[PDB]
């Protein structure tokens, strides 16, 4: 098995920023060589063969050079839809071998989230059970606390919290907090509340509603 | 134009088996060579190995000869993947890809179209559909000209659901979060929408949710 090797890892860089990784081969591979983008949630995607060859419909922004055992892709300009990981896989031969990619990543500037809170559904309340769910929607950076409160006291109990990958749009994450009560022990309170704290925010920002109302 | 779909995914039991399939369309299936790739969750790309247009040569990775049989029926333009005994090593998202770009009298190809995978568990728990519940647009998700709408599908296993809106025809600021595993071992998870705030009342908006390990298929309409 040849083994590849990919440096950097992962990287961080701005939009508008060159790009540069590199690919090792444990030996010489000629110009069998290929390159793969891997969006956050996504199948891999081809986007260069035989070293330096474009795949159809792949941006001119993307390059790849190199011959034997050292190969470099390159980004000229980079693009918030760039977000991914890239592989390396040599074609020269059996078994055919990825190498362990390289995660890129997108610094922006300090985006605050907007806040939006929701009640348990009547539907759901029917089932003997109340998920509350407050969303922290595209923020940066990915840092953020969100405290649970309710009639004015704070809630140490069932919440769960869950981050997106960046967006291939504006390079943001959301996050959303889910608060799981029995519909007995979400009747015994009448304000829920969750209270957001981002750098984007010059205080911390409190999102409530009345049960029932 | 190409297009490659897996299905076959869900739960296995450690030493069981499953045969996984990739229906195809686009393109002659007879004249390319069909290959399959693994990811395990948050790790790389792993070859598995490749099928020829008249499986007359068909190669693996040394390492997996034992737990994969690859297959093919040109007829019905589908690639097959037997799963043989697999041990908890080999818990992967399976895609099946399309060489192409192939060598003059040289065993070369670039992997040129990939199915969207399919994630094989490997456990000894059961299988359990999801619960769908709405996250209603309010003025308490509301933020000017922008409202925010979801959904909840909630207690599955194993994963993976998707999460599609108004049948595909709605993907602008769609968020579907990473599952989460409650307390009762089942899966959780939230798909949001920032749509315009006027749209609330005159616009339709549906989630469409399935979890193909149990063949649940839910649509449910959001409603503010």
């Amino acid at each position: 098995d040849i083994q590849m090797t990919q440096s950097p890892s992962s990287l961080s860089a701005s939009v508008g920023d060159r790009v540069t990784i590199t690919c090792r081969a444990s030996q010489d591979i000629n110009n069998y060589l290929n390159w793969y983008q891997q969006k956050p949630g996504k199948a891999p995607k081809l986007l260069i063969y035989y070293t330096s060859r474009l795949h159809s419909g792949v941006p001119s922004r993307f390059s790849g050079s190199g011959s034997g055992t050292d190969f470099t892709f390159t980004i000229s300009s980079l693009q918030p839809e760039d977000i991914a990981t890239y592989y390396c896989q040599q074609g020269s031969t059996l078994p055919f071998t990825f190498g362990q990619g390289t995660k890129l990543e997108i610094k922006r500037t300090v985006a605050a989230p907007s806040v939006f809170i929701f009640p348990p559904s009547d539907e759901q309340l029917k089932s003997g059970t109340a998920s509350v769910v407050c969303l922290l929607n595209n923020f940066y950076p990915r840092e953020a606390k969100v405290q649970w409160k309710v009639d004015n006291a704070l809630q140490s109990g069932n919440s769960q919290e869950s981050v997106t990958e960046q967006d291939s749009k504006d390079s943001t994450y959301s996050l959303s907090s889910t608060l799981t009560l029995s519909k007995a022990d979400y009747e015994k309170h009448k304000v829920y509340a969750c209270e957001v704290t981002h750098q984007g925010l010059s205080s911390p920002v409190t999102k409530s509603f009345n049960r029932g109302e | 134009e190409v297009q490659l779909v897996e299905s076959g995914g869900g739960l296995v039991q450690p030493g069981g088996s499953l045969r996984l399939s990739c229906a195809t369309s686009g393109f002659d299936f007879s004249r390319y060579w069909m290959s399959w790739v693994r990811q395990a969750p948050g790790k790389g790309l792993v070859w598995i190995g490749e099928v020829n247009p008249d499986s007359t040569s068909i190669n693996y990775t040394p390492s997996l000869k034992d737990q994969f049989t690859i297959s093919r029926d040109n007829a019905k333009n589908t690639l097959y993947l037997q799963m043989n005994s697999l041990r908890a090593e080999d818990t992967a998202v399976y895609y099946c890809t399309r060489p192409n770009y192939y060598g003059s009298r040289y065993h070369y190809y670039a992997m040129d179209y990939w199915g969207q995978g399919t994630l094989v568990t490997v456990s000894s728990a059961s299988t359990k559909g999801p619960s769908v519940f709405p996250l209603a647009p309010s003025s308490k998700s509301t933020s000017g000209g922008t409202a925010a709408l979801g959904c909840l599908v909630k207690d599955y296993f194993p994963e993976p659901v998707t999460v599609s809106w108004n049948s595909g025809a709605l993907t602008s600021g769609v968020h579907t979060f990473p599952a989460v595993l409650q307390s009762s071992g089942l899966y959780s998870l939230s798909s949001v929408v920032t749509v315009p705030s006027s749209s609330l009342g005159t616009q339709t908006y549906i989630c469409n949710v399935n979890h193909k390990p149990s063949n649940t298929k839910v649509d449910k309409r959001v409603e503010p």
